[PDB]
C-alpha cells in the first residue's frame, strides 16, 4: 500500500513489486491536508545521514 | 607516409566529419526523431521477478494429502504432498557505436547523447521478438511461439466471433482464463467489422482497443502476419532484468568487429577514436507453457 | 526554401554470449527540401 | 618481461632505461637546453582568423617511453617534453605553410604562390636587388612587411651600406634590414643565399583545435612492432605513451604579395 504526500493532500494507492509496482488508484484515492507543505519532515544525523 | 585521405572503415560503421570525396561537413542539421520510441510490449503485459544473480530458482506445491472414512477404532492411513521446482536464466544484449573524435567536435556535439534513446528501443525490440515470436536468434529456449507450437494450441480460420471466442475457450479448456490480446495494428481493419449477429454489439471497441473487453497490444514487428492474433494468461509469463542498461564511453580500446582499410583492427587511442558500448541482462521464463493460444489465418 | 534532416536507420542490436565480442552498429539520416 | 637483453623496437622510437649495450641510466642527472625554442614563423607573421569548425588538417605524434625509464631515468620526462613536441608542430606548420616542404596537405603555400607569379629575383644581396625584391611588391601596391631569411647570411647583410647615408643597411642588433624586421628560419631547406619578403597580412591562418595532449598506459601501438612483429601492447608490455593533436588550417589571400631572392 502506498501513500504519496503532496503539499496539497495525500494520493493512496496499490503496487506489487509482481506487475512492476504501477501505482493503482484506491479507495478513496484522494485525502485534502489543511497545511501548505508537504508534511513529512526528515531529521538528519549529520551531514552524511550516517548512524 | 603522412597521407592525409580519410580513413576509410568495413563495415562503414564509423561516423566520419570528413567524405571520401572531399566533402568537409560542417553547419550540419541535426536530425529531428520522426516516431515515437517503442516500449518493450513482453516488459508491459508480462510479470516482473526480482533476480538478483543470473540465475534464479522457484518452487511450487504439486501434490496434496487425500482423507479417508474411518470407522470408530479403525486405523487411520496416511498420504503425502509433494513439491516441484523450475528455473530461469538471464542473456546479455549489447552494441558498440564508433565515432570519430573530429565528427564529435565539429558536426554532432550530442551524437551519443541522441543515440541512447534508439538503443534502448533496439534492445527492447529485440527482447520483444526474442520471448514472443522466438525470432532473431531467441537464446531463451523457451517462448510464446515455441509453447503454443509444442501445445498445438492453434486455431485455424477467419476473425469472426466465433473463432475468438473459441480462442478463448480454449484457455479455459486448462482451467485458465485469457488476459490480454496480442496483435498487429494492420489487423484493426479486420476486427473493427465483425459484430454480434443477436446483440448487434461489436466484438471490437474502435475507441478503447479493447477486444471482447479484454485489452489488446500491437506488435510493431514484421514477423506477425496481418491475420495472426495471440492470447494467452500472461501473467505465466514471468521476466527479469538483473542489469539495466549500462552505458559506457571508452576512448582507448581496440575493436576488431572492425577493420581498417589495410586489414589492422581499429585501435581508438593510436587513431583518435571514441566509441559509445551499451548492455543489459534480460531474463524469459513461461510459467506454464499451456497458457497461451494462437489464431492463424487457414 | 525549407530544409529538414531525419532520422533513416536505427541503430541493431545484438545477443552476446558470455565474454563474446559485442558487434558494432551505426545510425543514418536522410535529407528532404521542400 | 624476464628479458636480460632489452626489448629492440621497429621503429626504434621507444624511450628506454637500458642502452642496447647494457648501460643503466639510474640516478640520470637531467638534460639541459642548449637550445632556445623556435616559435611559429607564420602564426608571428600571418594574420590570425577566427575559425569554427573545419581548410583544416590534423597534426600529430606519439610518444611511447617504457616505464622503468619513466621510474628510474627520467620521471618529469611528459611534463618537458610537452613543449618540444610544441616546437616539433609548430616547425613542419612552417615547414609546410612558407616551403610547400613536408608533404603539406594544402593545396596552398608560399613557395607556390611565388612559383606561379615568378616573382624571384636572381641575385647576390646588395642594396639595388634589395631595393628591386621590395619594388617587386610595390609595383603591385603592396609594401613589404617583413623579411624572412637563413640566419646564416647575416655574414653577407652586414657588408651592404647605404652610398648616400653611408651607413649599414642592416642593424645586426636589432636583425632589420632597411627598418624591415628579418625572422630567421632554422629549417634546412631554405639555402644560405635565399630571402623571402611580402606582406604577411595576406596569409591568413587558424587553428580550430589547440594542442591537444593525452596521457595513455593501456593502448595497442599497432605502428610499433616488437622485434617479434607484434604490435607493442602498453599495458602487457608495461609502457606507457603520450598523444598529441592539433588542427590547423591555412589560407593565403592574394598569392602576388610575395617576393623571393635567390642567387644567381
Amino acid at each position: 500500500t502506498v501513500d504519496l504526500f503532496t503539499s496539497h493532500g495525500v494520493y493512496r494507492y496499490l503496487t506489487n513489486r509482481t506487475n512492476g509496482l504501477k501505482l493503482t488508484p484506491r479507495e478513496n484515492s484522494f485525502e485534502s491536508h489543511s497545511f501548505e507543505r508537504m508534511p513529512i519532515t526528515e531529521f538528519s544525523n549529520n551531514e552524511r545521514r550516517k548512524g | 607516409s603522412n597521407n592525409v585521405k580519410p580513413q576509410v572503415f568495413n563495415p562503414d560503421n564509423v561516423m566520419m566529419h570528413e567524405k571520401k570525396d572531399g566533402t568537409l561537413m560542417n553547419e550540419f542539421t541535426t536530425p529531428i526523431l520522426q516516431e515515437v520510441m517503442e516500449n518493450s510490449k513482453i516488459m508491459q503485459l508480462g510479470k516482473y521477478e526480482p533476480m538478483e544473480g543470473t540465475e534464479k530458482k522457484f518452487t511450487f506445491w504439486a501434490d496434496k494429502p487425500g482423507a479417508y472414512w474411518v470407522g470408530e477404532g479403525q486405523k487411520i492411513e496416511t498420504s503425502k504432498a509433494t513439491w516441484v521446482n523450475a528455473t530461469m536464466r538471464a542473456f546479455k544484449l549489447g552494441v558498440i557505436l564508433p565515432v570519430t573524435k573530429e565528427f564529435l567536435n565539429y558536426t554532432y556535439s550530442q551524437f551519443f547523447e541522441e543515440m541512447k534513446p534508439m538503443i534502448a528501443e533496439a534492445f527492447y525490440k529485440k527482447f520483444d521478438e526474442a520471448g514472443i515470436l522466438n525470432q532473431g536468434n531467441n537464446p531463451f529456449g523457451k517462448s510464446i511461439a515455441q509453447s503454443i507450437e509444442k501445445t498445438n494450441k492453434v486455431i485455424k480460420g477467419d476473425f469472426t466471433q466465433d473463432n475468438i471466442i473459441d480462442l478463448e475457450a480454449l484457455l479455459e479448456d486448462d482451467e485458465l482464463e485469457a488476459n490480454a490480446f496480442i496483435s498487429k495494428t494492420q489487423n484493426r481493419s479486420l476486427l473493427r467489422k465483425i459484430v454480434d449477429p443477436e446483440t448487434k454489439e461489436r466484438i471490437y471497441d474502435r475507441n478503447s482497443d479493447s477486444l471482447d473487453g479484454l485489452p489488446v497490444v500491437n506488435l510493431k514487428s514484421s514477423n506477425l502476419k496481418r491475420g495472426e492474433l495471440i492470447t494467452g494468461d500472461f501473467d505465466k509469463l514471468i521476466y527479469g532484468i538483473p542489469q539495466l542498461i549500462e552505458y559506457k564511453i571508452d576512448e582507448t580500446a581496440q575493436l576488431s568487429t572492425v577493420k581498417n582499410e589495410d586489414g589492422t583492427p581499429v585501435n581508438l587511442f593510436e587513431q583518435d577514436m571514441v566509441a559509445l558500448r551499451a548492455t543489459m541482462h534480460v531474463a524469459l521464463h513461461i510459467a506454464d507453457d499451456k497458457a497461451f493460444a494462437k489464431l492463424v489465418p487457414a
